[PDB]
DNA sequence: GCCTTGACCCTCCCCTAAGGGGAGGGTTTAGATTGTGTGCAGTCTGACGCGGCG
DNA sequence: CGCCGCGTCAGACTCGTAGGAATCTAAACCCTCCCCTTAGGGGAGGGTCAAGGC
């Protein structure tokens, strides 16, 4: 039909060629027979008849004549479904500027001309005159004159110029001016320029002024002489049920304008004084400023409710535009809607559906089904068959849903299994029956929650519901590999109860034939489902082919777990359920099924493993009781223990001993103290107090109480919950946030009184306002992120790229937050993976690295794996199934045509709501040590000192692995020598926290260099040191001298010779800073490594981190590698000059020096470390490191956020949104290619313009690539409708129209917006043969 | 009838591919006169198509030379 | 299911038909939408190549 | 009359009685609210108040 | 809110500096607002409605 | 069965005599009067563009 | 010309039933145009009913 959208500015005959007449009258229709007036905004003549193939008068009024126009009343005879598509036009009076083009900013009339906004609003209100030509005169171009300077210089300089006021002066100025010769003189204007704020403005007027020269626009055309009028049909003034009309704003609107138009028509008929004019002038601009745009100027009009009027632009933009209702998503038919309930019979595929509701969602089906049954003669026999409910419609219904899917989706749709595909059983009820394994998918209970249905009709969307959507093929997850369709509440604390063991349980110790006689001896009575038993178990495994060996052996095992291997498919171990299975070890269970075994066998596992842990939690009886929250026997003496204790403290207090504070801290903390204690004490009473006679003796075994059963298995409750029940409720916070100190000693099975009560409603309602707060954030940054990333889809099957990413386990501190397995599986390699036996190659380059490589390089020492990125991924316009990995809904590497943008911000957007909206080294245990980055010398007492500020230390096992990763501040002394084994707990590292140490370059004697004593120095002594010290001051602390010029402490030999530094001859001395402690003199002897100076010192995180927020105050970072030096200080920017060895010097900066620097003058740095401590923006990260770097930290960032909470999501989905944010690139020397310098474009452009350039032995752009928040991300696409519906609806729109701008639809909203295939998909073969049927 | 889709899914290596030639066949024997190559167990046709295309009897390939052939032979049977 | 007003009229003559396919049109949302940037001064097309 | 009628039938706080039992009726009647004309809005309204 | 005059604060959410910036506000029944308020840099401000 | 033929018949629209009734449109109106008149708001946080000081 | 505080602009969940908003306001003239009034008359346009003629 078509392939492109195009926007641009509407020329007046533009605007006269879509309208079918002009509107000259506000009438819309007549008050007593409402049919329409002529000439009127609702107008038969201009905008065709009101009813279907009749004329207004009546004298044409069949199909007989069509297309005639009536000579009597002018309607031509057609369908009355063209007045939604002609429009109709207002030939304005006078000029009226377009508001978008105006006062959307910034101007482009502001912009075009070179005027600021205050001198065009000047003029176009009347107040000011501008000059349109200067003439035989003094005057420049656009000089705005007040009223008395043109009267001024209209008598003194005759009528050789001209100046006018109004938008008729406006217009005139964008006409008169010429945009090629404009355009060369600011090019030249460009090339004479230093200054970056001005050649910033010169490169948005010249690509504005381009822009206007590319396209067919004229700059002229941004003020209205014609004004389009909507088809009527689409501002209706329709007949209530009442007798009373329904009109839209637009009505009001166009009225106003009409009326305002009318009346300036006559009063320049009437020739009235120019006050009135002028006043009838500015009334019609703000008219057609409140049609178009009602609000951006001035007050928004109102009409009859003190309700703001919805303007033209109100209909497209926002939540209620157009866009985002009406064409980003829709209300559809073949839906239903009704309460959940469950069906724990169900098959995972199937759900229940009521007979009514099918009856109604089917009827077009059934209603076929009857004709051709011969059942019904007509539809409309049909028709009256399902109205009565014929016995035989419910057979035809049984027929028609067979095999017919249905979608149930319930809201929030946060991911895509919030719509999934059933089979339906017809069911009695209203509700429908959701099969429980699902809900978790969902996230539905059963407690009032309603879901949707939806038909599929075609072959096509009915083939998607079987083969995508269906339940049975959504048991894994998107966001991570686990298992999404698992076990929970009922069935893990049946198949928990089944699997335990007791001591002395009825028929303990005898010798089973099968898991078949365990059951018979369950059933009949004779044994116990815990009694500890040996069972002849037959286990099948896969040997190295895919043949399934079995082996039979005698297992020690329970006869619940011999029961409950009978529904366990063959390929798993016996081991598998020779346990008790908790809610982790089914998900396990699950898993390892589907790896070994596949879909099919785990569709049914899954459904056996729910039938079976119903049935057993039913036979359990696992009820909750009061007696079951046992409250430990010595909770009251810790409590009156920790009284005792706030009591002393509180004597303390009144004594003097203690101030408030560390009272406060001490009280806080023997109460969190004794609130462990408690909780200790429960859990022990709690969680063995199963005493039981083995022959006579007792023993103790983990405990069957109920509460404990539910929180162990998994089922429900956590041990943080059952201390609320049976321990103490703790130390509660008020809403300030600061903890109340007196804790709630009781729990839930003692009550709590009305104080405690209170003081818990204060943190409860603050959860509840916190859960209902940030369902919008949460909301808001998945719509975001959607946005960014919904043109990302797998296009191509590998881009052969050799880049990567280098994963290595997370380490922060001495935990392993992250191991390597679960950061590298399902990742494609990057480069060969080595054993630490060199050059032997463990794993390929291009192997996907599923659970049996993942296994290898664990059984392997191996500690890094470089793997291919989606940020590196060469592919343009999309990313290759390589650079991606596995689909970890499926198990397999991606497919072409997967929209992996909209899964990777469904999967990060999804937890979203799980997030809250509101010194020394230690050494845990035992391996070699290897530091990074030192600077190291040797103290005078058998030390090293790391006199540096990017040093870490890493503590290797003697598997070959970095375990711990601690880094240590400047001047770290270290207690160890690097480079042999340690031991657990010893410290390696000590250091002082609070102040900052200066430590020295050789050995030697100090000398004084520029310290003037008494001007940069304060010469105090400390009574009770024996030793006075010297401080070096703030600046304005002394006068003139050394206040700026700075002490430098040199070190030279004894016979004053200056010591020279092994392999350089740089001289040896240290310049220190102000605010410092010296504690020396000169002569006295200093090796290397003396300490001479002390220098003292959730929710909205990730959406800030992927908007790329720049912090407060950020971290400063060295731009260039070289030696510090320092120029103007003292103007409260400290200017900090970066030299070079063997680059172009001078690079400086204005540190403002209330930040405390972390550099001297005398040390390297490399590009990017740390001048200053601070939040690093991630800007500098990537312009300094670069890309990779900026995605680490990123993902980094984002996962420390999520993993804080519990959230397992792969990095692969940040990792797609961190390159959908690395999306353009600012050219830095354009070569020999059609871009600017400055001038932001899409990477890929360049990237493909650079491959032709250098294709065609010229020189391709350098540019530096640009790191844009998910907001400016998504609304800097190529694509104008993406953006537009998107958010800055206005803004997106100007642009695209002064710009001209084109959309090939080439994303996923556009094909949406425009009711498509998206090209993602199964509708990605229907784009490539689209674009393949085009390109030949 | 139809739990699972994988063992159509193998044979045509795709599932965005398998609704594609699954559609394209069910609509053969649905709204064409074209009878299935599988035993018709009560299912509807494109559960039929689903076992056709997990048997091996339909892909993509066989269902081109399908239509060739009768294209070329209706194309050529008249005078 | 939503807005093409020729193709749902059709998608249900061919639901009854036992005909389960579908011949989409433009969503008339998308055809309000155009009339409404186009009341606006600005030229919206449908590039017909 | 219409200043009255204004308040009693279309203010935010003359609300339609909830009537399902005796305790809808007295809570809604001992009821509380921050919102209405002179109030806050429930959009704006922050964690504090 | 009752009438009256109330004296408040923002804690250091201005100026980039942790400055508390205080303020009072004269609300009437009905009337006009009366604000005063202190800058960053210790001048008196006042602001009306 | 096909085809005419003369006589009937129907509704629908316009006409009657002397204006009645009403709808919908114009026009003037001569003591003197000379600046509207409401609110409302307990958002925060980014982010951009600009006067104004240095 | 470069930077800092100020003005401004843009974003911020889907089911059932209730469910809107409620003020304010010429008169006396004149004109044309359209429909209306009895008790049916006249005609145009389009159908219908028995006769037969082949
Ligand atoms: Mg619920
Ligand atoms: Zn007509
Ligand atoms: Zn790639």
């Amino acid at each position: 039909e078509f392939d492109a959208i195009k926007i641009a500015l509407a020329s007046p005959d533009m605007i006269r060629s879509w309208s079918f007449g002009e509107v000259k009258k506000p009438e819309t229709i007549n008050y007593r027979t409402f049919k329409p007036e002529r000439d009127g905004l609702f107008c038969a003549r201009i905008f065709g008849p009101v009813k279907d193939y009749e004329c207004l008068c009546g004298k044409y009024k069949r199909l007989k004549h069509r297309g005639v126009i009536c000579e009597k009343c002018g309607v031509e005879v057609t369908q009355t479904k063209v007045r939604r598509e002609r429009m109709g036009h207002i030939e304005l009076a006078s000029p009226t500027a377009h508001i978008w083009f105006l006062k959307s900013l910034p101007s482009r009339i502001g912009l075009l001309l070179d005027m600021p906004l205050r001198d065009i609003e000047r003029v176009l209100y009347f107040e000011s005159y501008v000059v349109i030509e200067g003439g035989m005169t003094n005057l420049e171009r656009q000089q705005i004159l007040t009223e008395e300077q043109y009267l001024d210089a209209l008598e003194e300089f005759g009528d050789e110029f001209d100046a006018k006021m109004g938008a008729e002066a406006i217009q005139a100025l964008l006409k008169s001016m010429d945009l090629e010769q404009e355009c060369e003189q600011l090019r030249e204007e460009l090339n004479e320029t230093n200054s970056e704020t001005k050649r910033k403005k010169l490169t948005k007027r010249i690509k504005l002024l381009e822009a206007f020269v590319q396209s067919g626009n004229k700059p002229e055309w941004m003020i209205l002489t014609v004004l389009p009028v909507l088809p009527p049909d689409l501002r209706p003034l329709v007949p209530l049920d009442g007798g009373r009309f329904a009109t839209s704003d637009l009505n009001d609107l166009y009225r106003r304008v009409i009326n305002r138009n009318n009346r300036l028509k006559r009063l320049l008929d009437l020739a009235a004084p120019d006050i009135i004019v002028r006043n009838e002038k500015r009334m019609l601009q703000e008219a057609v400023d409140a049609l178009l745009d009602n609000g951006r100027r001035g007050r928004a009009i109102t009409g009859s409710n003190k309700r703001p009027l919805k303007s033209l632009a109100d209909m497209i933009k926002g939540k209620q535009g157009r866009f985002r209702q009406n064409l980003l998503g829709k209300r559809v038919d073949y839906s239903g809607r009704s309460v959940i309930t469950v069906g724990p019979y169900l098959r995972l595929h199937q759900c229940g559906l009521p007979k009514k509701m099918a009856l109604e969602l089917f009827k077009p089906f059934i209603y076929g089904k009857l004709e051709l049954r011969g059942l019904a003669t007509t539809i409309k026999a049909a028709k009256k068959m399902v109205e009565r409910e014929e016995a035989v419609v419910w057979d035809i219904l049984d027929e028609v849903i067979r095999e017919h899917p249905v979608l149930l989706n319930r809201a929030p749709t946060l991911h895509r299994l919030g719509i999934q595909a059933f089979e339906p059983v017809l069911i009695e009820g209203k509700a429908i029956q959701l099969h429980p394994l699902v809900c978790a998918a969902y996230n539905a209970d059963f407690d009032g929650d309603q879901m949707a249905v939806h038909v599929p009709l075609t072959l096509e969307a009915q083939l998607e519901a079987r083969a995508l959507m269906m339940s049975t093929n959504n048991i894994l997850s998107p966001a991570n590999g686990e298992p999404i369709i698992v076990p929970s509440q009922d069935v893990v604390l049946g198949l928990y109860y089944m699997t335990r063991d007791c001591v002395n349980a009825k028929g303990e110790g005898m010798v089973l034939t099968g898991p078949k006689e365990a059951e018979r001896l369950y059933r009949s009575g004779l044994a116990s489902l815990h009694a500890r038993v040996k069972v002849r178990i037959t286990e099948y495994e896969k040997d190295a082919n895919g043949e399934l060996v079995a082996k039979t052996s005698l297992k020690d095992t329970t006869v619940g777990r011999a029961i409950l291997w009978m529904i366990v498919p063959k390929g798993l171990p016996y081991s598998i359920v020779n346990q008790a299975l908790g809610k982790k070890a089914i998900s396990k269970m699950l898993n390892t099924c589907y790896r070994i075994l596949g879909l099919k066998p785990t569709v049914i596992f899954a459904d056996q493993i729910m039938y079976t842990g119903f049935a057993y939690a039913a036979r359990s009886g696992a009820s909750v009781g009061i007696d079951d929250m046992v409250i430990p026997e010595k909770k009251h003496e810790i409590i009156s223990e920790a009284e005792a204790e706030v009591a002393e403290i509180q004597e303390q207090f009144q004594s003097g001993l203690v101030t408030a504070g560390e009272r406060y801290n001490k009280v806080i903390d023997i109460w969190a103290a004794a609130n462990d204690r408690v909780s200790k004490a429960m859990m022990d009473n709690l969680q063995t107090e199963t005493v039981i006679n083995r022959d006579g003796q007792e023993e103790k075994q983990v405990s069957f109480n109920s509460i404990y059963m539910m929180a162990d298995s998994g089922a429900r409750g956590s041990a943080a919950q059952i201390r609320q029940l049976a321990g103490m409720r703790g130390l509660m916070a008020k809403p300030d946030g600061s903890i109340i100190e007196t804790p709630i000693t009781a729990n839930f099975r003692e009550g709590l009184n009305v104080l405690q009560y209170f003081i818990s409603t204060h943190g409860a309602r603050k959860g509840l306002a916190d859960t209902a707060l940030k369902t919008a954030n949460s909301g808001y940054l998945t719509r975001r992120l959607v946005d960014v990333a919904q043109d990302l889809v797998v296009t191509e099957d590998d881009c052969g790229t050799h880049e990567g990413i280098m994963m290595t386990p997370v380490i922060e501190g001495g935990d392993v937050k992250e191991p390597l397995r679960d950061r590298v599986l399902g990742r494609v390699t990057a480069e060969d993976v080595l054993k630490p036996g060199t050059a032997d190659i463990l794993v390929p380059r291009n192997t996907l690295l599923h659970e049996q490589w993942c296994d290898l390089l664990e059984e392997n020492s191996v500690d890094a794996v470089k793997v291919r990125s989606v940020v590196s991924c060469d592919t343009d316009f999309g990313v290759c199934a390589h650079c991606y990995g596995r689909d970890l809904a499926r198990g397999h590497i991606i497919n072409k045509g997967e929209a992996i943008g909209v899964i990777a911000a469904q999967s990060i957007g999804e937890p979203g709501t799980q997030l809250t909206m509101r010194s020394s080294i230690q050494v845990k245990n035992k391996g070699s040590i290897k530091l990074s980055n030192v600077k190291s010398v040797v103290n005078s007492s058998g030390k090293l000192v790391i006199t540096s500020r990017n040093t870490e230390l890493k503590l290797i096992d003697e598997f070959g692995r970095t375990k711990e990763s601690y880094k240590v501040p400047y001047g770290a002394v270290l207690a160890k020598g690097d480079g042999e084994q340690v031991a657990g707990g010893e410290t390696v590292a000590n250091w002082d926290p609070h102040t900052m140490p200066v430590i020295t370059e050789v050995s030697g004697f100090v000398r004084f260099t520029d310290m003037i004593d008494g001007q940069t120095i304060t010469r105090q002594t400390d009574e009770l040191t024996g030793l006075s010290s010297l401080v070096v001051l703030d600046s304005a602390e002394r006068t003139a001298g050394g206040k700026d010029l700075r002490p430098a402490l040199k070190i030279v030999d004894a016979q004053g010779n200056d010591v020279l530094i092994p392999g350089t001859d740089m001289p040896a001395q240290y310049f220190l800073p102000g605010k410092a402690i010296v504690q020396l003199e000169d002569g006295v002897q200093i090796s290397s490594g003396d300490t001479l100076a002390r220098i003292p010192q959730g929710l909205p995180r990730v959406a800030d981190l992927f908007e790329a927020r720049r912090p407060k105050e950020p971290a400063i970072l060295a731009e260039i590698s070289g030696i510090v030096s320092f120029g103007k200080e003292t103007k409260g920017k400290r200017r900090l000059v970066i030299t070079p060895v063997d680059g172009s010097d001078p690079y400086e900066e204005m540190i403002p020096k209330w930040r405390q620097l972390n550099v001297f003058e005398g040390e390297r740095v490399e590009r990017g470390d740390v001048i200053s401590d601070g939040p690093e923006a991630p800007h500098d990260i990537l312009r300094l490191r670069g890309v990779h770097a900026v995605t680490r930290y990123i993902v980094n960032e984002v996962q420390d956020v999520y993993r804080l909470q519990g959230v397992k999501i792969n990095d692969k989905h940040i990792e797609v949104i961190v390159r959908q944010m690395l999306r353009k690139a600012t050219i830095v020397n354009a070569g020999s290619s059609d871009f600017l310098e400055g001038e932001q474009v899409e990477y890929s452009r360049v990237k493909i313009a650079n491959r032709e350039l250098e294709a065609n032995g010229k020189v391709g752009a350098t540019y530096s690539r640009d790191l844009l928040g998910i907001t400016k991300a998504s609304l800097a696409t190529e694509s104008f409708i993406s953006a537009a519906s998107f958010q800055e609806t206005t803004r997106v729109l100007t642009e695209a129209a002064v710009a001209g701008k084109r959309d090939e639809l080439r994303g996923l909203k556009e094909n949406v917006i425009v009711g498509r295939l998206i090209p993602a998909g199964t509708g990605y073969a229907y784009h490539q043969d689209r674009m393949r049927r085009r390109a030949a | 009838a139809r739990v699972t889709v994988q063992d159509a899914v193998e044979k045509i290596g795709n599932r965005f591919d398998l609704v594609l030639v699954a559609a394209r066949r069910a609509r053969q024997m649905q709204v064409g006169g074209k009878d299935p190559l599988v035993p018709e167990e009560n299912d509807k046709t494109t559960v039929i198509a689903l076992r056709e295309i997990e048997e091996g009897l339909i892909n993509n390939q066989i269902l081109d030379v399908r239509e060739r052939q009768e294209q070329q032979e209706q194309e050529a049977a008249e005078l | 299911k939503s807005d093409d007003v020729n193709g749902r009229t059709k998608m249900y003559k061919n639901i009854v038909d036992g005909n389960h396919q579908m011949e989409p049109g433009m969503p008339e949302s998308f055809n309000v939408l155009l009339k409404e940037i186009r009341s606006l001064g600005i030229n919206i097309e449908l590039e017909d190549e | 009359s219409a200043a009255v009628k204004e308040f009693f039938g279309s203010s935010q706080l003359s609300q339609f009685m909830d009537q399902n039992n005796p305790l809808s009726e007295i809570t809604h009647k001992r009821r509380i609210s921050a919102l209405g004309p002179g109030g806050l809005t429930r959009e704006r309204a922050g964690f504090e108040v | 809110r009752s009438p009256g005059v109330f004296f408040d604060s923002d804690k250091g959410k201005t100026h980039s500096s942790g400055k508390v910036l205080y303020n009072a506000r004269i609300i009437p029944y009905r009337g006009s607002w009366l604000d005063f308020e202190f800058d960053p840099k210790d001048n008196l401000f006042v602001r009306i409605d």
